[PDB]
RNA sequence: UGGAGGUGAUUUAAAUGC
RNA sequence: GGGGGACCGCCAGUGGCGAAGGCGCCCGGCUGGAACGGGUCCGACGGUGAGCGCGGAAGGCCAGGGGAGCGAACCGGAUUAGAUACCCGGGUAGUCCUGGCUGUAAAGGAUGCGGGCUAGGUGUCGGGCGAGCUUCGAGCUCGCCCGGUGCCGUAGGGAAGCCGUUAAG
């Protein structure tokens, strides 16, 4: 350790939000160094409960404690989803992640829409009829 | 307008003079070009849409 | 992998040629130079009005580490969507405005402005703000320094004098710098 | 008070009968 | 950090342009049409239009070049009583470019074109005009007028829905 003037770490937390799955995925401020990743499908057995808000919380709270370890008590979380492929609008673990921080202990920084939109078109999947139900 | 009941144009005529050389010129209110002074080489009046608008400060006699 | 953690050094971000050498930015990493072009975002905490309030996220980029010290150089900046979506509006323009510029100092740099229109008669004057732009920012990187230069367009200075000469053309609200790039760094001589 | 778009869409409700 | 091909959300509007198919990053060159003010010039030169000629989405076809994503056919899974499907994972032709062919549609406003005549109201786009405001730019508004683009509705028409100065009078 080569001396630290400000005693306080930031780790920017990107937030990966799938209704299929919630990755939450704390590095620190470069980036260039990954602590931590914890995902919803290892806390629990089964696919249906891969998202939804309660693996949402829980993943968020093991990375939380290795932060912690680290000396990082700042977070920027970075709200983000696949824009492209699906649509853009975040699932479970968004309201989820900023409330398994607050009982962690791990303050609060920007709160920030980076999520990928297309400034242009390109063709999903779905025609004739679109996506059929 | 006045289509079936005689249409008039809106025009009418003024008698502009000249200040760079008195010179007195015969205007349609609405110039479609640049009228050129005949003893100045100057623009009285310049081109834009309905009424020609006039370049600066030209005298006017109203007809 | 399993770093004790002692395979973890520490770095110290100290990023000039904006301001003096902002403490701010600390840096873990594993190994020993892995980190020497890694770009770090920051709000800026130099001017506490403008620079923290309407111009969130800046990127900055290490170019060199010397002792275990980073050095940082301007990278680019970006707004976020947050700023974007806001400010635009229905029956009326959003316009945005390139450059591709250099400066006297040897550097070229993208820059895009937008400027959000005054309601009705969406028309060439449009293009001709767009003119009015790109004429006096080239005027004005021949004129100024680099490291000036990158200081006045990412405060409001650059957003400010658009606005003067623009208003005069045809009236419009909420201009801004939505983003830069250092579209050439090296030197005017290699 | 009555009209036009843009996209979520809902699978937990089963074929036929002179 | 690099490479590739497609495309240009918001902007974007009850908005504009186009004969029609149709058309949307920004900048410049070339170029089609269109509006308006002034009819300044020609002096009936007009209308329509069988035959005839020309333009015409997507798909398909031909030859060459290209190929990310997507994706008929196709290959697996599920579903299901069975599934040649809806749902999911791969995937060729094609989708892109150039030259050519082909010539179809609920190619709709299901409404051929031109002229004249026949309450109105309102919103909107562009052009003109008289004012007030002004950041001294038609930038923000009021009204008359001209051209276009919607909605509502008198007389009339209609079988009714509806149409009704953008007619289906």
């Amino acid at each position: 350790q080569v001396n630290i003037k400000k005693k306080e770490k930031w780790g920017i937390a990107h937030i990966y939000s799938s209704f299929n799955n919630t990755i939450i995925h704390i590095t620190d401020i470069t980036g260039a160094e990954t602590i931590s990743r914890w995902s919803g499908g290892m806390v629990v057995k089964a696919d249906r409960d891969e998202p939804s808000p309660y693996a949402a919380m829980l993943a968020a709270r093991r990375a939380a404690e290795e932060a912690l370890e680290k000396g990082i008590v700042g977070v920027h979380i970075r709200v983000r989803a696949p824009g492209g492929s699906k649509s853009k609008t975040p699932g479970p673990g968004a309201q989820a992640a900023i409330r398994a921080l607050a009982r962690a202990g791990l303050k609060i920084g920007r709160v920030e829409d980076v999520t990928p939109i297309p400034h242009d078109g390109t063709r999903p999947k779905g025609g004739r009829r679109g996506r059929r139900v | 307008m006045a289509k079936p009941i005689i249409p008039m144009p809106r025009s009418r005529f003024l008698r502009v003079k000249c200040i760079d050389c008195g010179n007195e010129q015969i205007v349609f209110s609405h110039p479609a070009t640049k009228v050129r002074c005949l003893i100045c080489g100057a623009t009285l009046v310049e081109p834009t849409g309905g009424k020609g608008i006039v370049k600066a400060k030209i005298l006017e006699v109203l007809e | 992998t399993r770093d004790k953690w002692k395979l973890k050094q520490w770095y110290i971000i100290y990023a000039p040629d904006f301001f003096g050498g902002v403490e701010v930015g600390l840096t873990p990493a594993d190994d020993p130079e892995k980190v020497l072009n890694r770009v770090v975002e920051v709000t800026l905490k130099d001017v506490t009005g403008d620079f923290t309030k309407s111009h969130v996220k800046l990127y900055f980029q290490v170019y060199d580490v010397k002792g275990q010290n980073a050095y940082t150089k301007f990278k680019g900046m970006k707004l976020a969507r947050s700023y974007i979506r806001s400010l635009v509006r229905r029956k009326t323009t959003r316009i945005d405005g390139i450059f591709n510029i250099t400066t006297k100092d040897g550097y070229k740099l993208r820059v895009m402005a937008m400027a959000i229109a005054m309601r009705r008669i969406q028309t060439s004057q449009e293009r001709a703000i767009r003119k009015i732009m790109q004429e006096i920012i080239y005027k004005k990187a021949e004129e100024l320094n680099f490291k000036d230069f990158v200081l006045e367009s990412v405060n409001g200075k650059i957003a400010a004098e658009i606005a003067k000469e623009a208003k005069k053309i045809y009236p419009l609200r909420k201009a801004e710098i939505r983003k830069i790039k250092v579209l050439e760094e090296p030197q005017v001589i290699a």
